[PDB]
């Protein structure tokens, strides 16, 4: 009839995507299940259009190539967009409504007991882009959306066509054919949930572990949590890449000649470490983030004090503030204290240890070289973007800069400075929640500019001053020998005991004294002369 | 003169037809060949380079001993690297392993016997020095692109079947002007016993008539689909390369002329390098200068895979590349 | 300040003008070559 | 068949041994001329064997660029008609431009 008695969509390859295949079954062939009798009663009519999008490399062909043989269906018709066209007057408008002559006939031969046709045109936008676009040529780009409007709309009682369209921008589409009656269901295609990505993994891989090809070590989970927003293509990408390694072991190229084991070639086995040159090779093209607030904290946390463990524990306190209650759907921080004492890794080691869904980071680095309608018109996206999953967590850093601050004019951007304040107080739609961060290291200038009243708290992050946390700094860095650690401290404490540095100049100098030397002469003088 | 390696191990020999008009397509047993071979001529000495003329049920043929091994008596092992120069000879023995290979004309088909030696209608033929290809510089470059794109074309097909991959079909080249990105593809084209390049020009697709510079896009890809659909996968690589990329395959969206032939180019290419059917024997190579125009959906994996960044080189590049030239 | 291009469509009488006259003086070829065979006969 | 050695004088050179810079008809200009013809006309009269022992390949353009009303025209038209080779292939500044979509490149081609 319209399906076939036997299948039940487990063999068929397409995975991760089960919610888009359940709503087309139920929009698409739900009504033609039935005996016929049974629509006419109710008063229902038949769906003709079917639209598939998403971003390029999503599954949509495969599905487009495999829906015929799965679902019992005559054979579909395929043609490519750009193959219409063609050279004499009349011909391309002929080749369109050359198609249907088989589902006429039928419908007139056998009324409502005709089968059902279905024919899908690939890469759809390509003829059918909008017909007011203006040139002055030769028309035969207009009457062909005509012809095909002609015979999907005046169909004559044609009950019995489904056309499914696939295309990447659903945007050029002529809009005149976005309407009831013309392409009603459009479907989008996004990039695959985690579980998805199991799914096409071991998808990917199930003949290559049916046969013994595959070592025992590789763990599908580790990869599968590792590759963060690779789609299905990038998934396959990685899989060959990875057997390339494996079998570039015995075939040396170029080095030597041919030198083929035929031992080893029996003993062919793919490991972990292959998956992960590989996924050194093969890069995401979305990518978003995650990976600057990774590289914020490359040089490490050192817990020299209580003070940071105290800042730790408070914001864990009010991540889970913002996790537990529905009525508090908005939380916004300050974190001030003085230049170089270390923020931004502080918010976003606090911000890692969340684990929330969505993390993102604004600095200065990114909206550098532009203009300012564009850096307004990024804050705003990134905004809007964040005020999409169920849980947000959003880090503001160096809050002076984005403003362009400088104390000769004293000269600043009012624009942006009115749409962060502005911004920075509205609250999420219903059933969402977000927590900000923001620092700072010029808290009066902000008390200046009457800011001061959208934060509800505030963090200081005094600098070190006690010459035990020295100590502590210079033992994890291990710059010198426990003898010379020592006989440091004990200079510095008749030196100089009253101490103000921060943290990164100590760093700084502990290398710089490491480079050329690491006696007193160097490490002590320059922590003297800066304090 | 040789002192221990006196014996033949492995012997590679090209066969070739030595009368064009003779051509016999009359399967061939390797096996029957090594036996003739040990049957006629025993305790002889050979040398690379060798000539032979072998009768074979009546056909004449031409025998080139391409390359020769020699190892010593008790050697389990033929750790010996294999020599293409005249001055290794051995003796032939009852074991000596002997693989056929094509001759230049490649006439002649060889039964693959039961032995899964590597013979093949090779792509990569033996014996693939990078010191041959005439480039200096650019000496990790050629590993890379040589084990991503055709490490998996000179394997037992069994192999690769069972692994359940198939061979990637792009490769991009782009750097700033001058650096050599072309003689590479030039080198590439020649140097790798396939069938002819089909070299296009950049802007060399468009025409007038409407509804031609689709076809000239897919009036390329014929042959390929015309041969994988007699013999499968024994089908030998067909290479084609594009000319200065970038002219033509911009970004789809903007408005460039006023007619919209370049979005169709684009649609056409995207639809015929994957598509809804598969070929699996062919191979595109594309050079530019600007890599940012490019559109996007070309660079998918499954399009244009391998991407590789041609820079100027370093001092040892300089003094390779100054003693290449002189 | 904007400049166009043009394209062109060929003629429809034209059509498949390639074997319009092809299947015509292919047939005619036919025919001359049945009358080659008649006097081939006819001389011998 | 394969070039051996044995060589002296070519035998349809391009430049011919009666030549002088005095004859072109070009005044002022004279070291730029030296360059010129030592640069790109210079391996072209050699006999071939030994430019072929050489490995190198001829220079295959030429730029002349100035103010307003210097020579370089006439530079231009002296070389094109004062040597032993195929008719100039003259070309004006937008000559190449064509109304249909693709016959400018194929004028350049
Ligand atoms: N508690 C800490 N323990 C260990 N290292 C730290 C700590 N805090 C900051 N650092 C390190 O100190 C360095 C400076 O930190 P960061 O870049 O956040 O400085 P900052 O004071 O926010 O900067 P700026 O002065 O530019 O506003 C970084 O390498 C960071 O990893
Ligand atoms: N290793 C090398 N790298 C670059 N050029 C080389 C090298 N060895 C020799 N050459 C010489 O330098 C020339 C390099 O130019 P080539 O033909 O590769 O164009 P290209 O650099 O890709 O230029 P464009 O981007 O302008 O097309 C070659 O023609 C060759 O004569
Ligand atoms: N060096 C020269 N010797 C003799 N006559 C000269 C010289 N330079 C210029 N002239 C005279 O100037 C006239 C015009 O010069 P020419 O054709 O070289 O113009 P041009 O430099 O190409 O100018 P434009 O930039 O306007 O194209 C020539 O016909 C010639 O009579
Ligand atoms: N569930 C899946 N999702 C995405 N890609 C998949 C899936 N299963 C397999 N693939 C592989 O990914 C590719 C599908 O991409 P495709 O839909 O053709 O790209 P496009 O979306 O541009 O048409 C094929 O190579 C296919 O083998």
């Amino acid at each position: 009839a319209v399906i076939r008695p036997d299948f039940k969509f487990e063999d068929l390859g397409v995975g991760g995507l089960d919610k888009e295949f359940t709503k087309i079954f139920r929009r698409a062939f739900a009504s033609r299940i039935f005996p016929p009798s049974v629509i006419e009663k109710l008063g229902i009519s038949h769906v003709k259009g079917l639209l598939l999008y998403g971003p390029p490399g999503t599954g949509k062909t495969l599905i487009a190539r495999k829906i015929g043989t799965m679902l019992n269906a005559k054979e579909p018709k395929i043609v490519n967009g750009p193959e219409i066209l063609s050279k004499y007057v009349g011909s391309s408008e002929e080749n369109i409504r050359n198609l249907f002559k088989d589902a006429e006939a039928e419908y007139r031969a056998k009324g409502e007991e005709s089968s059902l046709h279905i024919i899908i045109f690939d890469e759809l936008d390509s003829v059918f882009k909008q017909r007011g676009s203006r040139g002055d040529g030769t028309g035969v780009g207009d009457n062909v959306v005509n012809q095909l409007l002609a015979k999907m709309d005046g169909v004559d009682q044609l009950n019995n066509i489904l056309v499914i369209g696939m295309t990447n921008r659903k945007d050029l589409i002529d809009s005149a054919l976005l309407r009831p009656g013309r392409f009603e269901v459009q479907v989008e295609i996004h990039l695959p949930d985690e579980k998805g990505r199991l799914q096409i993994f071991d998808i990917q891989t199930k003949k290559m572990r049916e046969n013994n090809m595959m070592s025992d070590d590789v763990n599908l989970a580790e990869l599968a949590a590792l590759t963060k927003n690779f789609s299905g293509a990038e998934i396959e990408g990685l899989v060959k890449s990875a057997s390339s390694f494996a079998i570039n072991k015995t075939v040396n190229i170029g080095k030597g000649a041919t030198k083929l084991n035929t031992k080893d070639i029996a003993k062919l086995k793919v490991t972990r470490e292959d998956f992960l040159n590989a996924l050194n090779d093969v890069t995401p093209a979305f990518g978003i983030s995650e990976e600057d607030l990774k590289t914020c904290v490359e040089g490490g946390m050192m817990l020299y004090s209580e003070r940071v463990n105290s800042i730790l524990k408070n914001g864990a306190r009010y991540v889970r503030q913002v996790r537990e209650s529905d009525k508090s759907r908005l939380v916004s921080l300050l974190i001030h204290g003085p230049a170089g004492s270390g923020k931004t890794a502080l918010a976003a080691e606090i911000a890692l240890k969340s684990g929330f869904p969505f993390i993102r980071l604004i600095s200065p680095n990114e909206l550098s070289g532009m203009s300012e309608s564009a850096k307004i018109a990024y804050i705003d996206n990134t905004f809007r973007d964040a005020y999409k999953s169920p849980l947000n967590i959003l880090v503001i850093d160096s809050l002076e800069t984005l403003v362009d601050w400088v104390p000769i004019g004293p000269r600043f951007s009012n624009n942006i400075l009115q749409m962060l304040k502005v911004a920075l107080k509205r609250k999420p739609p219903q059933d969402r929640r977000l927590l900000i961060m923001t620092t700072t290291s010029a808290y009066s200038v902000l008390q200046q500019m009457d800011i001061l009243s959208c934060f509800d708290n505030e963090i200081a992050v005094p600098n070190m001053t006690n010459l035990d946390e020295l100590n502590n700094v210079m033992i994890e860095s291990n710059f010198l020998d426990d003898a010379g650690r020592v006989k440091v401290i004990n200079e510095l404490s008749r030196s100089c005991p009253n101490f103000n540095v921060g943290i990164k100049k100590t760093l700084t100098n502990i290398e710089t004294a490491r480079h050329d030397e690491d006696p007193v002469n160097e490490l002590v003088e320059l922590m003297t002369q800066s304090a | 003169y040789s002192g221990k390696q006196s014996y033949l191990g492995s012997i590679d020999i090209d066969i070739s037809f030595r009368a064009r008009g003779k051509a016999v397509s009359t399967v061939f047993d390797q096996d029957e060949l090594a036996k003739q071979f040990v049957r006629c001529y025993e305790s002889q000495i050979f040398s690379p380079t060798q000539y032979l003329i072998m009768e074979f049920q009546g056909h004449f043929f031409d025998l080139k001993i391409r390359n020769v091994q020699a190892i010593d008596l008790g050697d389990i092992e033929p750790t010996s690297a294999v020599a293409t120069g005249i001055e290794t000879k051995g003796i032939l023995t009852k074991q000596t392993q002997i693989n056929f290979f094509k001759g230049r004309d490649g006439l002649v088909n060889l039964k693959s016997s039961n032995s899964l030696r590597p013979r093949s209608n090779a792509v990569i033929r033996p014996d693939f020095k990078f010191e041959d290809l005439g480039v200096g510089g650019l000496d990790k470059e050629f590993t890379k692109i040589f084990r991503r794109a055709f490490a998996s074309r000179i394997f037992p097909p069994s192999v690769i079947e069972k692994l359940g991959i198939s061979h990637v079909k792009g490769l991009l080249l782009y750097g700033p002007p001058g650096t050599g990105k072309t003689l590479i593809a030039r080198k590439i084209g020649t140097m790798l016993n396939a069938k002819e390049p089909k070299i296009v020009n950049g802007p060399e697709i468009l025409s007038k008539y409407v509804g031609s510079s689709e076809e000239n896009i897919r009036n390329l890809f014929k042959d390929a689909e015309a041969e994988y659909r007699a013999k499968g996968e024994e089908s030998s690589l067909h290479i084609i390369i594009f000319d200065e990329l970038d002219s033509v395959f911009k970004q789809r969206g903007s408005r460039g002329d006023g007619t919209g032939v370049g979005d169709n180019v684009v649609n056409q290419l995207l639809a015929k390098m994957d598509g809804v059917d598969q070929l699996n024997n062919i191979l595109v190579i594309g050079m530019t200068n600007r890599k940012d125009l490019i559109d996007s959906a070309l660079l998918r994996p499954g399009r244009f895979e391998v991407q590789v960044e041609i820079h100027l080189p370093d001092e040892k590049g300089r003094l390779q590349i100054f003693d290449i030239q002189t | 300040g904007q400049q166009i291009f043009s394209q062109a469509l060929l003629n429809a009488n034209r059509r498949g003008e390639a074997k319009t006259a092809l299947a015509e003086v292919q047939a005619r070829h036919q025919e001359l070559l049945k009358l080659e065979k008649s006097m081939a006969e006819l001389t011998q």
